[PDB]
């Protein structure tokens, strides 16, 4: 969830 | 002592002391109360336990150091994104202060960037929840987030000012064409020019270079002649002079970790590839800080595709580039 959008 | 390995931490500096906070690793956010200080002249670490309104442990936060005061905005903790803003005076036991800002804050966000210009902190872009209609700019949903999560998220191109005279949020009216919405881009400030390079948008990790004039709020796209660096996200972009930006690392569209380094020459509008001894140490989601002694100090980040979480190679190494 913390790695999304990169 | 040496800090534990991590990616997605923050690192800010005054040119001699580098302050490191937050991030995550694999067996896991790192302890929120710890502030790690690296002396750039001596190469030794020191852990400080902070107090006050300590922020939750987060990755993807956006931090700056202005006159030895640290400012922290946004990030992602175990319960998702945030738009809270903190201050830590590093100039006794250091105490965090959560600031009650006036005005309409940015949407809750991580993996963004910031420019510092006189009394203004200027934030651009990022990844997080849907904003409210009143915000100027565009927001684009990440389609994949509608099945992975309880709240969908997406990218923005928003520009927000935090005025440190009054701790008040605002949005400037800009001209020119803004960069597309993006996250995991990198920002760097020289004079009144706020540069932004690369980042992720939709299905690409991009290779474009823009700057926002922080006097006139005019957007400019730069089109350097000749060879340019491959598009990427999770890289660093660091001012190293009044005429040079230093680029290192990151992640390509095809998911290749990068160990290349470049200088962007502002006056010449030209990229120059930089030779260094760390060609076998690619990094993504690391931090980079310039020293007063002509060096760029890269810390942390991941040596491989950290999206494969059970194989991720998070690092605690210091890479030092002589620029």
């Amino acid at each position: 969830n913390n790695t999304s959008g990169s | 002592a040496c800090p534990a390995e991590r990616s997605g931490h923050v690192a800010v500096s005054d040119g001699r002391h580098m302050f490191v906070w937050g991030g995550y690793k694999s067996n896991f956010y790192l302890p929120r109360e710890e502030l790690w200080i690296y002396n750039m002249e001596t190469g030794r670490w020191k852990k400080i336990n902070t107090e006050g309104d300590v922020p939750p442990s987060m990755s993807g936060s956006c931090a700056v150091c202005v006159d030895r005061v640290l400012y922290l905005f946004g990030g992602h903790h175990s319960r998702g994104n945030t738009n809270k803003f903190y201050m830590l005076d590093s100039r006794r036991v250091l105490q965090w202060e959560r600031i009650d800002c006036q005005g309409i804050p940015p949407s809750s966000k991580d993996k963004l960037g910031v420019w510092v210009y006189k009394n203004k902190l200027i934030f651009f872009g990022g990844y997080g929840y849907l904003p409210e209609d009143k915000v100027l700019g565009t927001f684009e949903f990440d389609e994949t987030s509608f099945w992975n999560s309880s709240h969908p998220r997406g990218w923005n191109d928003h520009v927000h000012i935090l005025d440190t005279e009054t701790f008040t949020w605002s949005q400037p009216i800009t001209t020119g064409k803004a960069p597309s919405p993006r996250a995991a881009h990198a920002c760097a400030t020289v004079g009144n020019r706020g540069f932004v390079f690369g980042g992720r948008y939709r299905d690409a990790r991009m290779n474009d270079l823009h700057y926002l004039n922080l006097d006139t709020w005019e957007w400019n796209e730069l089109i350097p002649q000749g060879i340019c660096p491959v598009g990427r996200s999770w890289h660093s972009l660091t001012p190293v002079s009044s005429d040079h930006l230093f680029l290192f690392g990151g992640f390509t569209t095809d998911k290749q970790p990068l160990s290349d380094a470049w200088t962007y020459c502002i006056s010449k509008n030209e990229w120059i590839q930089f030779n260094h001894p760390y060609t076998e140490k690619p990094r993504l989601w690391h931090t980079a800080c310039a020293s007063d002694e002509g060096e760029v100090i890269v810390f942390g980040g991941c040596a491989n595709n950290l999206l494969v979480h059970h194989r991720a190679a998070h690092s605690n190494e210091i890479l030092i580039f002589s620029v």
